[PDB]
């Protein structure tokens, strides 16, 4: 199968610059001196939108700004210049060889200046220690870039087992990124140990961002 | 089947005649497809323009064996001209000809690729057929076509005597025989491109019998196709029905054409031989 | 010009589903049409392909011997018949227009909104709703967050609001994740300090699938 690999994964522009996207198909996507490569935008919630098929041609209602270039197995798709409606996600897709296939996506964000998290921690409600369970939320607020690691640690030491972590897409006003990541423990478990930690490793600091608690204080 | 042609000197080719017939259907297809709705006349460009495409694809696989055709045009040069042991000799004919049949084989799946994109090509035209009104379509488009492409060719054939062409043909190869009949490496070589003229006379007769058939065919079922409309599903069957009588006639055309000259120039060797023989006494 | 999907909703394991495309706008007899699929989190997946008269009919290896298209060209619809459904085949299923260019080539020009088909042999589950109250040792900030953790509901969606959708510019509502069957999910508030707890911050969930809303108040620990 035809492999479309797009570069970069993720792509921060500022309005009214030129945003590039680059796919590489594994096999030549050329069929009689045409290359059949399509490219298509997609915003949250919604279906693709259709830009451009024939590695080059932009379709009827299609903005200007947009064009695509290639031919064989390299592709560019060219946003000049960048307007509010282009942040999105892009995929090039082949209709050469069946299965037809689609590249895995570039996402074009917006850039804005660097947010550091607002880190909250929160032990589990009394309500849920009753049922038998414990879980510790941790909120990651309003952060840029995207890019975050976070770590749990029970009693100094550090946990993976039982986190699950959900992340927003970039919010529409402020154009920040956040993220919730939960510790699910037994009570049983909860309550064998004192302290209760989540930190967050993030650009905008070379030393983590640590919240804690000890457990009945 | 394959046919091998010397249509000139130091010229060798060859038509696989189902690949010939299939490219030329959804050739045909295609056309019929466009030229229906007045709307779709102008996608003749970019038709032509695909068919061009896969015609020299076609053709760069048919070059792949080129050095192997190349080496068999020099076996026959030394069979036809024998001026600077016939049996040591009729052997490097066989094995190179086999060579060249094989090498043909050996890019059979590459020939078939390129015949399947043509069919993709124009099946997904013939789909893209629409009526007005799916009980009374239009047969301006049968019309069309015809008068375009294949009206042209039924004159040429109804013009040009292939019955005489054949007789002709026939009375070359019966003076040749009572001729060979005196030979008191010559004897054999008159007698190998006499065997080889006889079969292409052979083809010529088989094509020559498929053209006139057909050119009858297409003269009586245009008549009750155009002038007229059909419902959808009689149109599409009518559209499909006539494109395989017009590739099987241009086919046999082609070919036709094709073997008249190898014949004349196998003719030419022959005449040469037999004038170098009766010189000598 | 518009197509419309339907026949979308919960199928259990090994179970079958029929899902229908009605288009509108356009000739449906002069296009191919296919079906490319969007698994939660992931990019597109194309899954069949149908030319105007059915004379092609093309299938990813994924769906090949347990997917069925189909169209039905008087009616203006689109069919996919679904079988033998596993896990692996939840996704957002998009019924698309194909244009055949005369170059040579198909190209997916229209699309609907999608129907989602998710495989799962989860029951359905009111969530288990908690209040997530700060921890005890106050920094002394001009702002405070508030939490709420809503667990283990089948299906999605649950509609999350706070003091009844009169809280809303602080908040961060998480999408949904799978715990295992089950959905969870999350939501902060961020208000100034001086009023919490004295201007009262509650959480409210509804689960409609279920019929249930619950509200649980935010309280000191």
């Amino acid at each position: 199968d035809i492999v479309l690999t797009q570069s970069p994964a993720s792509l921060a522009v500022s309005l009214g610059q030129r945003a590039t996207i680059s796919c590489r198909a594994s096999e030549s996507v050329e069929y009689y001196g045409t290359s059949l490569m399509q490219w298509f935008q997609q915003k949250p919630g919604q279906p693709p939108r259709l830009l451009i098929h024939g590695a080059s041609n932009v379709q009827s209602g299609v903005p200007a700004r947009f064009s695509g270039s290639g031919s064989g197995t390299d592709f560019s798709l060219n946003i000049h210049p960048v307007e509010e409606d282009d942040f999105a996600m892009y995929f090039c897709q082949q209709s050469t060889k069946v299965p037809w296939t689609f590249g895995g996506g570039t996402k074009l964000e917006i850039k804005r200046a660097d947010a550091a998290p607002t880190v909250s921690i929160f032990p589990p409600s009394s309500e849920q220690l009753t049922s038998g369970g414990a879980s510790v939320v941790c909120f990651l607020n309003n952060f840029y870039p995207k890019d975050i690691n976070v770590k749990w640690k029970i009693d100094g030491s550090e946990r993976q087992n039982g986190v699950l972590n959900s992340w927003t897409d970039q919010d529409s006003k402020d154009s920040t990124y956040s993220m919730s990541s939960t510790l699910t423990l037994t009570k049983d478990e909860y309550e064998r140990h004192n302290s209760y930690t989540c930190e967050a490793t993030h650009k905008t600091s070379t030393s983590p961002i640590v919240k804690s608690f000890n457990r009945n204080e | 089947s394959i046919d091998i042609l010397q249509e000139k000197e130091g010229h060798l080719d060859f038509v696989i005649i189902p690949h010939y017939t299939f490219l030329e259907y959804y050739k045909h297809l295609s056309y019929n497809s466009i030229y229906h709705k007045s709307s779709t006349y102008g996608k003749y460009i970019a038709v032509d323009a695909f068919i061009k495409k896969i015609n020299e694809a076609y053709d760069k696989v048919k070059s792949k064996c080129n050095d192997i055709k190349n080496d068999l045009i020099k076996t026959i040069k030394k069979l036809e001209h024998p001026y600077d042991a016939f049996k040591k000799m009729f052997d490097e004919y066989n094995t190179k000809k086999n060579k060249f049949i094989n090498c043909i084989k050996n890019h059979e799946n590459d020939f078939n690729k390129i015949c399947n994109d043509m069919k993709n090509y124009g099946t997904n035209l013939f789909e893209q057929l629409s009526c007005y009104n799916n009980n009374f379509c239009n047969t301006n488009g049968i019309r069309y076509h015809y008068d375009e492409y294949i009206h042209k060719l039924i004159l040429a054939v109804k013009s040009k005597n292939l019955n005489k062409d054949l007789n002709d043909m026939k009375n070359i190869l019966q003076q040749s025989e009572k001729l060979l009949n005196n030979l008191e490496i010559y004897i054999d070589t008159i007698k190998f491109i006499h065997k080889e003229m006889k079969h292409i006379f052979n083809r010529i007769e088989y094509h020559t019998k498929i053209i006139n058939d057909k050119t009858k065919i297409i003269q009586d079922k245009i008549k009750l196709n155009i002038w007229r409309t059909f419902q959808k599903d009689e149109l599409l069957k009518k559209i499909l029905d006539m494109s395989k009588e017009y590739a099987l006639f241009i086919t046999s055309d082609h070919l036709r054409q094709m073997l008249y000259n190898t014949f004349y120039s196998k003719e030419k060797h022959l005449n040469n031989i037999f004038h170098h023989l009766i010189y000598v006494l | 010009v518009k197509l419309v999907e339907s026949g979308g909703g919960v199928v259990q394991p090994g179970g079958s589903r029929k899902l229908s495309c009605a288009a509108s706008g356009f000739t449906f007899s002069d296009y191919g049409m296919a079906w490319v699929r969007q698994a939660p989190g992931k990019g597109p997946e194309w899954v069949t392909f149908i030319s105007n008269m059915a004379y092609s009919i093309y299938y990813a290896d994924t769906v090949t011997g347990r997917f069925t298209i189909s169209r039905e060209n008087a009616k203006n619809t689109l069919h996919l018949e679904m079988s033998s459904l596993r896990s692996e085949d939840t996704a957002m299923y998009y019924c698309t227009r194909a244009i055949f260019d005369y170059a040579g080539y198909w190209y997916f020009d229209v699309w609907g909104a999608g129907t989602t088909v998710t495989v799962s042999s989860a029951k359905t589950t009111a969530p288990s709703v908690y209040p997530l109250a700060p921890v005890c040792g106050d920094t002394t900030g001009s702002s405070v967050t508030l939490g709420c953790l809503v667990k283990g509901y089948f299906p999605e969606p649950v509609t999350l609001t706070w003091n009844s959708g009169s809280l809303s510019s602080g908040v961060h509502t998480f999408p949904a994740v799978l715990q295992s069957d089950l959905y969870t999910l999350s939501s902060s508030v961020t208000v100034t300090s001086s009023t919490w707890p004295s201007q009262s911050i509650t959480c409210n969930v509804a689960h409609p699938a279920s019929s249930t809303k619950v509200d649980k108040k935010i309280e000191p620990r």
